[PDB]
């Protein structure tokens, strides 16, 4: 059954992240600042699936206006040239050469927060938004089973990578589910973000500490790459249907097919999966390169099949 | 890949995706930071400062006044079809819309996979109703949590 409330609501893959967002709300914070606190909490608690070392994506629906999208994904490094990957038939999956694009989420947090200061009239201290994330790093998390499983099932391949064993292993194996697991390094990083500010990740002391680390490692990324990087703000792909408007963050090449499926839209039981037939006729509608809002009932009614 | 939703008391609704694309990204941790770095070599081919071409947070506004944020992690375009057609088109309650088995080919709860396959995904959602009541739903296929006051 469905949890129902009256003031605020956070849904997250881990209950500790849900509560980090929820506290910010109860403390007078906005849904965005509550989301940012969660992005940092879920980074400590599910480090194998996401974290400060990756990209982030926002779709924001204000009470009245149009939706706001944030593409917080980083670009390849300035050293990542077509030559540097020789006669290799692909870019490696692990190692310093696979860590070739910039990490965007933190730029998503910095941008969303500036949005949340425009929309709200207020804003909470950054040191408050990261508080839970910091303490779960120094003082530990309950090891999830999927963190233990992912670590075990990748142990032989990632065992030797720079920083892996020192950071993810315990006595050189995968940590036991239900055990207390610390990240003393990640806490100094999060404490730097709180003192210096989120943008220091790309333009402050932490950015320069990240630069040296990339150099020492042989990573195709420079300090210039970080400093030059902002979260993007594309327009959401918008679908009009009989019951209203629906948005997806995706470029027109990748998201046309998914949204067209829904535009389906006389359906009020096994027919339900079959009427999949819409998806067949939908990929067809895509067929240059990654080449727009045709997704109109004036355009999908030929469906009539 | 994590999906998260938040709606606050004024009705501001946020739908968020955060990821390193593959488990533990590159394996590579950056010295004295604790940051494992993502590994997006697949967003490029072989015939610098170039951005990749990509993940899909979702949100909807409905004529009757509902706002809604949702998201699927793992699997994917058929998960969105299912949740849209079940919840929006067919009036199925939000939590049931996410639970009812899905298809890529089909979940045993109806070629035919286990009754709950990690390949149909993990989806979450919040619906805000014009009366201000807030509804969060979690996927039984994972260990998500809805927290509200």
């Amino acid at each position: 059954s469905s949890n129902v409330s009256t003031h605020g609501m956070a849904v997250a893959p881990h209950h500790l992240a849900s509560q980090s967002a929820l506290a910010i709300l109860r403390e007078g914070g906005s849904a965005i600042e509550a989301m940012v606190a969660a992005a940092a909490a879920i980074a400590v608690v599910y480090p194998h699936m996401n974290g400060l070392g990756g990209d982030g994506f926002w779709l924001i629906v204000p009470p009245e206006g149009d939706p706001i999208a944030i593409d917080a994904s980083g670009a390849a490094g300035s050293l990542a040239t077509l030559e540097a990957y020789a006669g290799q038939r692909h870019i490696p999956n692990r190692g310093p050469q696979a860590a070739l694009t910039v990490a965007g989420t933190v730029s998503g947090w910095v941008e969303a927060l500036r949005i949340s200061r425009d929309l709200t009239g207020r804003a909470l201290p950054v040191a408050r938004l990261l508080a839970d994330a910091i303490g779960y790093a120094e003082d530990g998390i309950p090891v999830t089973a999927s963190q233990a499983h992912a670590t075990a099932s990748k142990l032989e391949e990632l065992r030797h990578q720079p920083g892996f064993s020192e950071t993810w292993l315990v006595a050189g194996e995968a940590p036991r589910p239900g055990s207390r697991f610390r990240q003393p390094a990640l806490a100094g990083t999060l404490r730097m973000l709180a003192s210096d500010g989120l943008d220091s990740f790309y333009r402050g002391p932490l950015a320069e500490r990240l630069a040296q680390g990339m150099a020492a490692l042989g990573m195709p990324i420079t300090l210039g790459d970080l400093q030059a990087h902002r979260a993007r703000r594309p327009g959401p792909l918008t679908l009009q249907h009989q019951q209203g408007t629906l948005w997806n963050l995706a470029p027109p090449t990748q998201g046309l097919v998914s949204l067209a499926i829904l535009g389906t839209d006389k359906m009020a039981d096994a027919q339900t999966v079959h009427r999949v037939e819409a998806t067949k006729r939908a990929f067809a509608l895509r067929d240059t390169d990654p080449r727009q809002q045709l997704l109109t009932p004036e355009a999908l009614q030929p469906a009539d099949s | 890949t994590v999906w998260m939703g938040v709606v606050d008391n004024s009705g501001l609704a946020v739908s968020f995706i955060q990821s390193i694309y593959h488990e533990f990204g590159s394996g590579v941790v950056l010295p004295d930071t604790g940051i494992v770095w993502q590994n997006r070599g697949a967003a490029f081919s072989l015939d610098p400062g170039k951005q990749p071409f990509h993940l899909n947070p979702a949100a909807a506004r409905l004529n009757d006044g509902r706002v809604m944020v949702y998201g699927s992690m793992g699997g994917q375009p058929q998960t969105q079809a299912a949740l849209f057609t079940r919840y929006i088109l067919q009036g199925v309650p939000l939590q049931e819309s996410i639970s009812r088995p899905r298809w890529l080919k089909l979940e045993g709860r109806f070629e035919v996979l286990a009754d709950f396959s990690e390949a149909m995904g993990h989806a979450g959602a919040i619906v805000r109703h014009p009366n201000g009541l807030l509804e969060g739903a979690t996927d039984p296929r994972s260990n998500g949590a809805a927290a509200g006051y």
